[PDB]
């Protein structure tokens, strides 16, 4: 019934100004406050501001005053959010919430809007293999996997054998470098005996740059 | 008759001094007005009397009464220690503090002259407030004045003793407020459910009275029309007023959509769309303040509409008709609607004859 | 004389008002028909029944210093009028004049590209338009300034400066040249 | 603004165990507080509002108390689906969130399976080399990784990242990347990463040539 449907991910360069939306449904929009929250990658939640659509009364956190602006088009039941003078530490997911039941807390939430702010632009990943060292004369299980280097922005989904091999798979979270390009790495442990026969293929997908890349690994 | 009598005639002069105040406050009531009044006032009368001064004429000026300035500062000083907001935005500065919900009902206050001074009082029933009063008298203290803060409608106030009275520092200047005094109070029953009731038929006549007083002031040949607030802040555009700690903003358009002296069921009770607000503009000074959410669901407040704050539109075009809209905002007009007949004076040596 | 302020159509203008002492006091902005535009009631703002209603709006933060501006956004030509600020027994007057300027360019085959700049001036005023070709080719004009056939060099940034009551307002127009004649 | 300070930052507990996390406002905010739960990869879920009032459809074993400045959320019989990160939040005007409190599991100390991967073929044909170090399935999440090239410890040019706790064996995995260049990689021949974990009797070094 009630819902808050935000907009899609957006990429910006430092100094730019992003403005995302949040179309609302299931209740009288103009009768309730709306709140905005952002969450840096793997960091705690952080409130940003609110607004009463009726009189457009707004409140902001100290860390955003005179740099952020919240509005609300009452006619289309949509709320917006502007962030001037973007920086490098503004890279985070942006949620919008509301409280159509007036419990004074955030009951309804949006699906989120990923905003990535860096110097680089959307660039596909350069994949480099990570083959086993010592093979079928050594141990019982050996590590293996792929490496997705230099790309922007997130996300990037990785599978193995078209979704067949999901056992021992460890897709590490991405990391931002000094260059401004993420770089994760997927691995998987398997019997060092089935190396000579079985072929392992990882499936990458960089939705931003519309990239689709497969790769084979080999200890030959 | 051969018995020459020597009179000691009184002599006074316009002056200004810090007055004190008296109230029927209770030291066991934990509501803010009672609490403030207790530590800041004196017990009451209880049988007040005035000294009528025969065949004496005195000039007044409600729009320049330094009694108002003093009362204003007191009501401000009251809210400061009483209604604590959660957030206070003033002059690029932001403040956060606890904001406990507190019982809030205005209590009548009497402003009294100290040792050495006196307060002249006009006894003329139909008195505009600026000019000569030919029926004055002396008092120790004013009457009971409730510090009702609000706009558009004046609540729990004092009725005119004869006919409806209108007062303005300058009727010609359209930027000037028209303080109105009714001779018959109209009840406005409010509720936390977000609406306010007002008898339709009674309020109808109430407007015919006001209209007739206005048509008289601006030529008895002009059509009198009432319209909704022309715009501004929420506290101005709607009938803003406090009621149990919560600030109410009521749509007043159904009140002020009439045309009189023109030519040219039936609601049984005007129902006004209302709504509390946590974020409000300040009347003390410039700034905003945010308060906590309402508590109990039972927020019923019944008040008497005894006055109005109007404004006229006019302009070098409006001929054959005048337009009046609700207004207010300057809480001093609210004070002046009560302190209009008073005037503090300094007493000095008597003058023989 | 009277204080005159020129403004550009679509632009925003701030008309100033200053009291003798630095404190918030009852002010009020009206026009020449004594029609309430905008004023205060203590620390509350109020707007009159004028046509600038939705577009006029001072800001309060400065009232405490005796500053009571009347700001008009998205100016129109109808916003040309004398505005009087009444504060403490004084009625300071100001003449507002808003100019506008449109550009039509029609290019035809076997002809070339023409350009016509039209000045929308306020009722009762004597403006003098002076448009500057990118390469420095100034052209005189009254209400409208025409150019029969543009040239390749005329492509760029034209500055048209309007002259009224001793001072001026500057318009900028980026001209894109679609077609120019050439001896074959 | 007003500060919300919750502690501890992290707490480990077993199932059936009872856990208490506290919050603390720098200024009085009455009973206007809220608690949220948030599992990795998804949006927060309202648990408690008005400091003590339970949200509809939420297990009774959840409850918060306190009033004014000192508050606390408490879970009775801890459950498998109760392991997440919890936040408190001022709710009277501003809506500042508390630092955060992660409630992770609890299991036995496990030694890390240490690996080391040298730069491959294609990565050298681009003129930029990076060495990977892999610590597999271990506990707890605490581990100190140092990079020593030719017995020369350097710092600043390495980046690590840890996975979330495994849903099955509830262990972590960490990978450290040593980024260099095209020439600084060939001018040397012995690389290694010393791994100090509490589940290891002595520091374990993994190298290659
Ligand atoms: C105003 O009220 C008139 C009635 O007089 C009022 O005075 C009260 C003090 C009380 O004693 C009663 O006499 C009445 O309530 C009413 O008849 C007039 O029509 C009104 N005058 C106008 C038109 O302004
Ligand atoms: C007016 O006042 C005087 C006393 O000051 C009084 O004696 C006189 O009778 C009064 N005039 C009238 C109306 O009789
Ligand atoms: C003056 O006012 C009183 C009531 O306050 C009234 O009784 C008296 O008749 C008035 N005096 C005259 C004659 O105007
Ligand atoms: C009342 O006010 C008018 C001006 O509005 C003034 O001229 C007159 O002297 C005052 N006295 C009356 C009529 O009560
Ligand atoms: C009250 O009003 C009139 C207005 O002219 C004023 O002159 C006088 O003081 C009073 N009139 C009376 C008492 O009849
Ligand atoms: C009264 O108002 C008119 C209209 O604004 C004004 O012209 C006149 O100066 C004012 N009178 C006084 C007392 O200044
Ligand atoms: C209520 O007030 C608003 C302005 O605040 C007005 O626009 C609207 O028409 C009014 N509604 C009713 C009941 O007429
Ligand atoms: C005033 O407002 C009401 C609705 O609240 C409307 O129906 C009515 O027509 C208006 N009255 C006049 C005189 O136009
Ligand atoms: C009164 O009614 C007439 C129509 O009968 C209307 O045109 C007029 O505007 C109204 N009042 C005025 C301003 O004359
Ligand atoms: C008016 O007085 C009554 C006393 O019963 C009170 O209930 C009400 O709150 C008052 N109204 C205002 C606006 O203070
Ligand atoms: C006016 O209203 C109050 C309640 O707000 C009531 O107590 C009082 O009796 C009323 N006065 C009249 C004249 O009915």
């Amino acid at each position: 019934e009630v819902q808050l449907v935000q907009s899609g991910a957006e990429v910006k360069k430092p100094g730019a100004t992003v403005k995302i939306s949040c179309k609302a449904s299931g209740y009288t929009f103009s009768d309730f406050y709306m709140y905005w929250v952002r969450q840096a990658p793997g960091k705690g939640l952080e409130w940003m501001g609110l607004i009463d659509p009726e009189d457009a009364d707004t409140m902001y956190a100290e860390k955003f005053r005179g740099r952020v602006t919240i509005t609300a088009d009452t006619s289309t039941d949509t709320g917006y959010l502007e962030l001037s003078s973007l920086r490098s530490e503004d890279t985070a997911v942006y949620y919008c919430a509301a409280d159509p039941w007036e419990l004074n807390a955030f009951n309804v939430w949006g699906q989120g809007t990923l905003v990535s702010v860096s110097s680089a632009s959307t660039k596909g990943p350069s994949v480099f293999p990570l083959a086993p060292s010592s093979k079928s004369t050594s141990g019982g299980t050996a590590a293996l996997g792929c490496l997705v280097k230099d790309y922007f922005p997130e996300p990037v989904t990785v599978s193995w054998n078209s979704g067949a091999l999901t056992s021992g798979v460890h897709t590490f979270p991405a990391v931002l470098q000094s260059s401004g390009l993420y770089s994760l790495s997927s691995v998987v442990t398997v019997p060092s005996s089935s190396l000579g026969t079985q072929t392992y293929i990882c499936n990458v997908n960089h939705k931003p740059s519309n990239t689709k890349v497969d790769k084979k690994v080999e200890p030959k | 008759l051969w018995v020459t009598v020597y009179y000691g005639v009184p002599v006074w002069k316009e002056a200004t001094t810090t007055l004190f105040c008296a109230s029927d406050a209770k030291a066991y009531d934990t509501e803010v007005h009672n609490v403030w009044a207790t530590h800041a006032c004196v017990p009451t009368d209880p049988n007040p009397q005035e000294v009528v001064l025969v065949n004496v004429t005195e000039n007044f000026n409600m729009w320049k009464n330094d009694m108002v300035e003093q009362m204003h500062e007191d009501i401000i000083s009251l809210w400061d220690q009483s209604l604590k907001p959660c957030v206070k935005l003033t002059g690029g500065s932001v403040i956060t503090q606890a904001c406990p919900k507190v019982s809030f009902e205005p209590i009548p206050i009497h402003y009294c002259a100290p040792a050495g001074f006196a307060i002249l009082k006009c006894n003329n029933k139909t008195f505009n407030g600026t000019g000569p009063c030919t029926n004055v008298s002396t008092v120790q203290c004013t009457h009971g004045i409730r510090p009702v803060v609000s706009s558009q409608l004046l609540l729990n106030g004092s009725l005119a003793e004869e006919e409806v009275v209108i007062r303005s520092v300058n009727f010609t200047d359209n930027a000037k407020t028209i303080i109105v005094q009714l001779n018959t109070s109209v009840e406005i029953n409010c509720t936390g459910a977000g609406h306010c009731n007002i008898a339709r038929a009674k309020w109808n006549n109430t407007l015919k009275q006001i209209a007739s007083k206005l048509r008289e002031q601006f030529g008895n040949n002009k059509t009198i029309i009432f319209k909704q607030s022309s715009g501004g802040d929420p506290e101005i555009v709607t009938h803003w007023f406090n009621c149990g700690g919560e600030f109410f903003y009521c749509n007043s358009t159904q009140l002020f959509n009439s045309t009189w002296f023109n030519s040219t069921e039936g609601s049984d009770t005007i129902t006004l769309p209302c709504r509390i607000k946590q974020i409000i503009n300040m009347w003390q000074k410039v700034g905003k303040a945010m308060y906590a959410p309402p508590i109990s669901g039972q927020i019923r407040c019944s008040s008497n509409i005894t006055g109005l704050l109007l404004t006229r539109d006019g302009g070098n075009s409006n001929n054959e008709s005048e337009i009046f809209r609700p207004g207010g905002g300057d809480m001093r007009d609210n004070w002046r609607s009560e302190l209009y007949k008073y005037k503090v004076v300094k007493i000095e040596p008597l003058g023989v004859a | 004389m009277k204080k005159v302020v020129l403004g550009k159509k679509g632009d925003t203008v701030e008309l100033t008002c200053t009291a003798s002492q630095k404190k918030s006091i009852q002010f009020h902005w009206k026009n020449s028909n004594q029609i309430k535009i905008l004023g205060n009631q203590g620390s509350f703002l109020t707007k009159g029944p004028s046509k600038l209603n939705d577009r006029a709006d001072s800001r309060r933060s400065l009232w405490d210093q005796g500053n009571f501006p009347l700001i008009i956004k998205n100016l129109k030509i109808e916003d040309s009028d004398t505005y009087i600020c009444e504060v403490e027994d004084q009625k300071e007057e100001v003449q507002l004049l808003v100019f506008g300027l449109t550009a039509n360019s029609d290019t035809h085959l076997l002809q070339g590209q023409s350009l016509t700049l039209t000045l929308e001036s306020p009722p009762g005023s004597s403006p003098s338009v002076q448009c500057r070709s990118p390469r420095g080719k100034n052209i005189q004009g009254g209400k409208t300034l025409s150019v029969s056939q543009l040239e390749l060099q005329d492509s760029g940034t034209w500055t048209c400066t309007v002259l009224q009551n001793q001072k001026k307002v500057e318009f900028k127009i980026d001209i894109v040249v679609l077609a120019f004649q050439k001896a074959s | 603004d007003i500060q919300m300070t919750q502690s501890p930052s992290s707490v480990s507990a077993s199932v059936g165990d009872r856990v208490t996390i506290t919050c603390r406002a720098s200024q009085d905010i009455s009973t206007w507080l809220a608690w949220y739960q948030q599992k990795p990869g998804k949006a927060p879920k309202l648990l408690i509002y008005a400091a003590s009032t339970l949200q509809s459809g939420v297990p009774s074993r959840f409850s918060g108390s306190g009033s004014g400045t000192d508050f606390s959320l408490t879970i009775n019989s801890l459950q498998p689906e109760d392991f997440a990160t919890y936040y408190c939040q001022q709710a009277n005007s501003f809506f500042t969130f508390g630092g955060g409190t992660k409630v992770e599991i609890k299991r036995t100390v496990a030694a890390p399976s240490v690996f080391i991967f040298p730069p491959s073929d294609e990565q050298l044909k681009s003129g930029t080399a990076s060495v990977v170090c892999l610590l597999n399935n271990f506990y707890p999440r605490e581990a100190k990784v140092q990079w020593k090239v030719d017995n020369a410890l350097q710092s600043g040019n390495s980046q690590e990242s840890v996975t979330e706790q495994d849903s099955k064996d509830s262990t972590y995995s960490l990978s450290s990347t040593l980024t260099l260049s095209k020439a600084d990689y060939e001018k040397h021949k012995l690389y290694a990463c010393e791994v100090t974990h509490q589940g290891l009797s002595s520091p374990v070094t993994k190298s290659f040539n």
